[PDB]
């Protein structure tokens, strides 16, 4: 309680959902209250990454109406939020960067919005929900351009391609990983290994090859997939439980951060061999973000309310 | 007025949320009891030892509010039938936890989804919970008219939506529910929350839910069309389903966000209220039968027991049965005595089973309408009704009516009758032993004498109803055969059922019966063409009767008499439900049996599969002579 600036809440809810480093080195935090009297959420900015999760030494903060199931940076001051309320909302950062103010809040999904990703241009975004739909957004115009009901069960993850504004991945509990291209009349294409295995839970594009990606399944296995091959290249049983997220390092030859509900972090090479493992968390590990300033520094958040900074070999 | 609720998957503050939905006009709320995203671990450390609280407090609402306003929802992450063992285990425990919490709170209902084919383990865990402790919560199964896989946009290049139509394939959703409630052994605690879609399926797969225990109908906001003034309305075929559901009486549940931001949320509800206010009002029949829906009544013993004063009182109010009888006597008098004889020929009329005397009055009204003269006998075996009769004949009727206190099979008549009038009919026509009674009494009808009624015919139709099948099952008593409930017919205002084929004639009786050897025993085979997939739970009985010539009474739905509440259908159940496929023929066999002391029915199904012969020997049900 050193400061806690104007508009920022006095307290932060226990369940840390997302952590995202900005290009300038500042750290974005998304959090939910998943128990107790109030089931809400909050957004936080920490220009001092070591100061988190302490509400006292924060740059900015705000309370959302409902929980934060997912979020992402929009450029440098925009914050895009996947909400429990069914709404997708955009929060615009202050010019002094001390207030987080709502820009739009659009109630378009019929259920919890579980996943969001910003497309390469930064003008458009794709959201995924439990209402089984996937939606394409115009961020400047504050509207849905396209709505897609391709899946047969709730949407788990949507990930925009690094460089193509019309391509994105999506996976659902209907056991489908879909490769999208909204230029086609039939935009979705079912991509997998050979035989349908365990439900896909997490997706990450390669930061340099817009043609390869990794997917984690609910059984703790991480796999490498080539799009132009449609064959599963390499796979490893990384975790003992569901893989909830995958984040590549900003390195030349990138390392892969892998988080799981078994409360552990893993860092793997390009051939998916284990380099580092952290059991520093006592609850679910929810997000991982690599430091832009130090490329061997990696930050993880969990439902244990721990913000942890790792040093990776 | 409709009873409706709001479905929500997001509740930041239970106090504020409930207030808002109440102000909007909803009767109840469907909400999670734990946070939908709050996945809990039960087995491996450290997530297992996650500091509490696990959810919010019961103290946040009054006991009354939990009991009447809240419907619980299972957490969407709970997958008891997952292929992953670890997820299977956690979901088993999480389901029990959430269910126990609902029971702890005293919730009136709790929602669980059927969103896939295999729900075996979900069924097992729920069955296990039902048989653990003491609670009376309803379990609503959320199941859609159309499966999500068969509703998806045709937008996957390498996986097209199989365009070739499938009659059975479009019915898969009913088989999801059917299998579930079979595994749970038709627990009376498991009902249906049917999810309506934008594309209503083909009309048959809608029929499928006819006769299932539907307690709620879920309407997503996304299915609502918008009119010229920007208000939510429904398609003509959607209105059709709504009216069918209103007739069945179900609760409606609005789900999804408000997709019409120009107006309030109560507008969706305003429309349902509008639709309910716009139904046709109850007819004369539905006003008297209003509270009898699917209520099973034990078979009456017409000869061994005596009817209560209040029983006679109710039926005497029938707007059609008596005037129809008056007209039948009116037509018969004219036909029997020509104009030139209107003062010389006095017709002898005998009311056999006169009750409290309304048919006697009907006979008097008929004679003074035909301008003919009659002599009345009023025979009644119920000595208590005889009281009413003799007070009537002293105060009003006079010597024109001779009251006889005896059984018609016994009464030694002083003279022979021109016309015998009787109303001895049960719901299956001959199930109050009208044949046997009029047979023992016809010896005092003149050789050219008329019997009113002249003849009667019973009818049968096969039916589907899990609702009624459960009601019969629940009629098990101590100190008798554990399966006797299934071997007797019930008088019931059939409501939540599906008729699987058109009624066909069963047994017929004519009066008088100048047959040399009189035999009332019967054996009849009926074949019922069925054109839907379904489950057979029993046979609805109806009847028709010829009073005189073209004057008739009927409870057969095709030819039913307007306003006549006096008879409800009968239900003949069967021990075990029988699967029937589209295009198959149901073959039933009915026997009418008897000895000197009693009359009973025996019945069996021979196709598509056999049932056990029901009620052999009258071991479970007879009607005493
Ligand atoms: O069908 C029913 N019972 C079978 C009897 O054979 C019906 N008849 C009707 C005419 C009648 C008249 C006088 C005395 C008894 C009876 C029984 C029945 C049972 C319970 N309620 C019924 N209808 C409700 C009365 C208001 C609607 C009909
Ligand atoms: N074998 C019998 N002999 C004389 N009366 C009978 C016999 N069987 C039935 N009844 C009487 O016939 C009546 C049948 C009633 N459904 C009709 C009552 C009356 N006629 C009415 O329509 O309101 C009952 O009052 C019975 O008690």
């Amino acid at each position: 309680e050193w400061n806690l600036p104007p508009n920022a809440p006095a307290c932060m809810e226990r369940q840390l959902e997302a952590a995202r480093y900005r290009s300038d080195g500042a750290l974005l935090l998304g959090a939910s209250s998943l128990s107790g009297r109030c089931w809400a959420g909050s957004l936080w900015l920490f220009k001092d990454p070591c100061a988190a999760p302490n509400e006292g030494f924060c740059s900015a903060g705000v309370q959302t109406e409902a929980g934060v199931a997912d979020l992402t940076w929009v450029g440098e001051r925009g914050i895009l939020v996947a909400s429990d309320s069914g709404a997708v909302e955009l929060w615009e950062l202050d010019e002094n960067e001390t207030l987080i103010v709502s820009k739009f809040c659009k109630y378009e999904h019929d259920d919890i919005v579980s996943t969001v990703s910003v497309l390469s241009s930064g003008t458009q975004a794709v959201s995924g929900s439990k209402d089984i739909c996937i939606k394409v957004w115009d961020l400047a115009q504050q509207v849905v351009l396209s709505s897609y009901r391709a899946h047969a069960a709730q949407v788990t993850c949507v990930a925009a391609s690094p460089h193509k504004d019309s391509v994105f991945l999506s996976c659902s509990e209907d056991n489908r990983i879909l490769l999208w291209d909204t230029r086609c009349p039939k935009p979705a294409s079912q991509i997998g290994c050979s035989a349908p295995g365990y439900l896909p839970t997490s997706l990450a594009w390669h930061p340099q090859q817009s043609e390869v990606f990794v997917f984690g399944d609910e059984n703790g296995t991480v796999s490498l997939v080539d799009t132009k091959s449609t064959s599963c290249v390499l796979s490893s049983a990384v975790h003992s439980q569901c893989v909830t997220g995958l984040v590549f390092s900003p390195h030349s030859v990138p390392f892969l951060a892998s988080l799981s509900e078994d409360c552990s972090l893993a860092v793997l090479d390009s051939s998916l061999s284990e380099l580092f493992r952290s059991q520093a968390h006592r609850d679910f590990v929810r997000d991982a973000t690599w430091s832009p300033l130090n490329h061997s520094l990696l930050t993880t958040v969990g439902w244990d309310h721990q913000v942890v900074h790792h040093v990776v070999p | 007025r409709v009873s409706s609720g709001r479905d929500l998957n997001c509740v930041p503050e239970i106090a504020d949320t409930l207030g808002a939905v109440a102000k909007q006009g909803f009767d109840f709320l469907c909400m999670p009891v734990f946070h939908p995203r709050f996945k809990r671990e039960f087995i491996q450390e450290p997530a297992k030892n996650r500091p509490g609280p696990q959810t919010r407090s019961d103290l946040l609402l009054s006991g009354r509010d939990w009991n009447t306003l809240i419907v619980g929802k299972l957490s969407p992450w709970i997958r008891p039938d997952s292929k992953v063992e670890k997820i299977r285990r956690n979901s088993e425990a999480a389901m029990l936890q959430e269910l126990n919490f609902g029971a702890y709170l005293g919730l009136p209902a709790f929602l669980l989804p059927l969103n896939q084919e295999d729900n075996t383990n979900l069924a097992r865990v729920l069955t296990n919970h039902i048989h653990t402790g003491h609670h009376s919560s309803m379990f609503w199964m959320r199941v859609p008219l159309v499966a999500p896989e068969d509703l998806r946009d045709d937008i996957i290049e390498n996986a097209p939506t199989t365009h070739t139509e499938e009659y059975s394939g479009e019915e898969k959703t009913w088989m999801w529910w059917h299998n579930f409630r079979t595994l749970c052994d038709y627990s009376k605690r498991i009902a249906v929350a049917l999810e309506i879609g934008a594309d209503l399926p083909s009309n048959h797969v809608i029929d499928r839910w006819l006769g299932e225990p539907i307690k709620a109908a879920i309407l997503p906001t996304s299915i609502f069309l918008t009119n010229k003034k920007g208000f939510p309305v429904l398609s003509k075929m959607h209105q059709r389903l709504i009216f069918r559901l209103l007739k069945l009486e179900v609760q409606f549940i609005i789900t999804g966000t408000n997709h019409h931001s120009e107006k309030e949320f109560c507008s969706y509800l305003q429309y349902l209220e509008y639709l309910s206010q716009n139904r046709p009002p109850p007819n004369a029949y539905e006003l008297f039968a209003k509270g009898y829906e699917d209520y099973l009544q034990s078979p009456l013993q017409p000869l061994m027991d005596n009817l209560e004063s209040q029983t006679y009182e109710v039926f005497e109010k029938d707007p059609i049965k008596y005037s129809q009888y008056q007209q039948a006597i009116y037509k018969c008098l004219l036909d029997r005595v020509p104009e030139e004889e209107k003062d010389t020929n006095v017709q002898v009329l005998m009311v056999l089973g006169a009750g409290r005397g309304p048919l006697v009055n009907a006979s008097l009204r008929a004679a003074k309408q035909a301008d003919r003269r009659i002599k009345l006998y009023a025979v009644e075996k119920n000595p208590n009704a005889v009281v009413t009769l003799e007070n009537w004949q002293f105060e009003e009727w006079g010597s024109q009516v001779t009251v006889v206190s005896s059984d018609m099979r016994e009464w030694v008549a002083p003279e022979k009758a021109d016309i015998i009038v009787s109303e001895l009919l049960g719901s299956f026509a001959d199930n109050e032993l009208s044949p046997e009674c009029l047979d023992g009494a016809q010896h005092f009808l003149k050789d050219d004498g008329v019997s009113i009624p002249g003849e009667y015919t019973s009818f049968l139709a096969p039916i589907s109803s899990s609702k009624l099948y459960n009601e019969v099952r629940a009629c098990r008593e101590k100190d008798r055969d554990p399966e006797a409930q299934f071997e007797m017919p019930y008088v019931v205002r059939l409501h939540n059922f599906h008729q699987l084929s058109a009624p066909q004639p069963c047994f017929t009786f004519s009066h008088p019966n100048r047959d040399p050897m009189i035999d009332n025993n019967r054996y009849c085979t009926l074949e019922f063409p069925v054109e839907v997939n379904t489950v057979l739970h029993g046979f609805a009985g109806y009847f028709e009767t010829v009073l005189y010539q073209d004057i008739t009474l009927s409870i057969r739905p095709e030819t039913h008499s307007p306003g006549m509440f006096s008879w409800f259908p009968i239900l003949f159940p069967i021990k075990q439900p029988i699967t029937v496929r589209e295009g198959q023929t149901i073959c039933v066999r009915f026997w009418r049996c008897s000895n000197s002391k009693k009359v009973w029915y025996e019945w069996a199904v021979t196709a598509p599969v056999c049932s056990a012969i029901h009620n052999p020997t009258g071991r479970s049900y007879t009607i005493g002579l």
